[PDB]
């Protein structure tokens, strides 16, 4: 499926301390550890970028975005396009973290990108539009959670630069 | 980064057995094959008076493979005896992305051409034969076209000599050279 | 270029191209003794 | 294909061209019918084998680089080799079942 990233604001002893008691909740839910699944997309004029991992750096800018450039396509692109877009001033930075893999899923905590960020948690789905199963293992994982806004009234069938979308939303939205 | 040696190959329309034969015997590959697609060229400089051109070479004979576009422009002056190419930059497009993509950004088709002919490769090197129609979008010069070309990195012009020597090979049919 | 398009995280990019060799030429010796014990099990608890 | 015959042809023409030309000399110079008509004929055979060998030496050149029409479909050769071997090796295990059979009944 593609789930939506949120922004929980934790507060009380750190940034890093509820990230490390995220990690924990999700060590004792029983997931192991499959890599650093460091994703990278940054904004750009209304460009974007993308790395999120896979070999294939995919802008989705805007009109739902190709996200088919390959990881040096997009870019050099970009670096050959000098003078046609002059707004590279607002810089743009990007979250990192680790990648568990439980069962059939995958979790990503989206730490501070230049700083200022709260702990971004992002999940997946097996197979895809069947929010039951997804919401019922959210609920367990956390509380105040699950914002949604997925591609509704499309059937796309199972979008996957939908994750993109919801992540430049959460970028553009902090 | 990358770079190119595309060089310039036209050959008359009716000499098309001499070619053939002879690409498929001196040294091309096995078991070659053809293809289908149309270009579309776009233009999006408003001031920086430098029209850069995105060739989305869709192939309509292709089940649904990517819209491979190339950026060159700006031969550079090398004067090494060679094709007299620039640097080239592939980019892969995602179904009907390309033309999303160009009217999102914002960009004018300056025209649209097809090609059809057969493929041909060689080790560090590619020639293809194919013609241009001049028809509407639904479906011709009476000239084909040898398009021997290298893309590599900058290196050191070492695939020149290579070239030319092919090139040389297949002298009593054609003649390449460089364009302006 | 598949992976453009369709970007896989790591299907595909390690799907794309595997080892070879003798480690096939191995596997499938063992498949084919796993094969033969399986059968000689067989017949001998029907024998018995 | 049609050019090896054209070529033995050729050859096979400048032979008897040479061999009229030889017997029409005899002819003209034993005594003196034909001999005229004999001559001619054998001139116009020489300019005709001379024109034929010109044109066969005056060919495309197909190549003159490098060796041409290099690899002579070796993959179809070893997939052909390998089902006849396996035709082979089948027909032998019939045959040893087959035999086994016999040995049964």
């Amino acid at each position: 499926v593609t789930c939506v990233s949120q922004m929980p604001v934790a507060e009380g002893k750190s940034l890093q301390q509820t990230v490390e008691l995220l990690t924990k909740k999700l060590e004792m839910l029983g997931a192991e550890k499959q890599g650093t699944f460091c994703v990278d997309c940054e904004t750009y004029h209304g460009k974007l970028m993308y790395v999120m991992h896979y070999p294939l750096s995919c802008f989705a800018l805007f009109e739902n975005g190709p996200c088919l450039i390959a990881d040096t396509n997009f870019d050099v692109l970009m670096v050959k396009l000098k003078g046609f877009f002059q707004s590279a001033k607002a810089s743009k930075i990007e979250t990192r973290g680790t990648r568990y893999q439980y069962c059939d899923f995958l979790v990503k905590v989206g730490t501070v990108t230049m700083g200022p960020s709260a702990r971004g948690i992002s999940v997946e789905v097996e197979y895809g539009d069947c929010w039951s199963l997804l919401l019922e293992f959210l609920q367990s994982f956390l509380g105040s959670h699950a914002p949604g806004a997925p591609t509704v009234f499309g059937n796309a069938v199972y979008g996957p630069a939908d994750t993109m979308i919801q992540y430049m939303e959460l970028f553009n939205k902090i | 980064n990358m770079m190119e040696y595309l060089l310039q190959g036209s050959v008359l329309d009716h000499s098309l057995e001499s070619l053939i034969h002879r690409l498929r015997g001196l040294c091309d590959n096995m078991e070659p094959e053809t293809f289908l697609d149309h270009e579309m060229v776009f233009l999006l400089k408003g001031q920086q008076a430098s029209p850069f051109v995105l060739r989305a070479r869709r192939s309509m004979d292709r089940a649904g493979a990517p819209w491979h576009l190339r950026y060159l422009g700006q031969p550079e002056m090398g004067d090494k005896n060679r094709h007299a190419l620039v640097r080239n930059c592939v980019d892969i497009a995602t179904s009907e992305n390309l033309t999303d993509f160009l009217m999102e950004m914002g960009f004018r088709m300056d025209h649209e051409f097809v090609a059809k002919g057969h493929l041909f490769r060689k080790g560090i090197m590619k020639v293809v034969v194919y013609k241009i129609f001049r028809i509407l979008v639904p479906g011709l010069s009476l000239s084909y076209l040898v398009e021997l070309s290298v893309v590599a990195p900058a290196g050191q012009d070492m695939v020149s000599d290579d070239m030319r020597n092919f090139a040389e090979q297949l002298k009593p049919l054609v003649h390449l050279e460089k364009i302006d | 270029r598949l992976s453009g398009p369709q970007a896989f995280d790591k299907n595909e990019i390690n799907s794309i191209q595997s080892t070879e060799g003798l480690l096939e030429k191995i596997i499938k010796q063992a498949k084919h003794i796993f094969l033969r014990s399986r059968t000689a099990a067989t017949i001998d608890s029907l024998a018995s | 294909n049609e050019r090896l015959r054209a070529l033995e042809d050729i050859e096979r023409e400048i032979g008897a061209i040479l061999q009229n030309a030889g017997t029409a000399i005899l002819e003209l110079s034993k005594e003196k019918r034909l001999l005229d008509r004999q001559a001619a004929a054998f001139t116009t055979s020489v300019q005709h084998v001379e024109a034929e060998l010109s044109a066969q030496i005056r060919y495309l050149t197909q190549v003159a680089t490098g060796q041409p029409h290099e690899g002579s479909s070796y993959s179809s050769r070893k997939d052909c080799q390998m089902a006849l071997k396996r035709v082979d090796y089948a027909r032998l295990k019939i045959s040893d079942v087959a035999r086994t059979c016999e040995q049964m009944l």
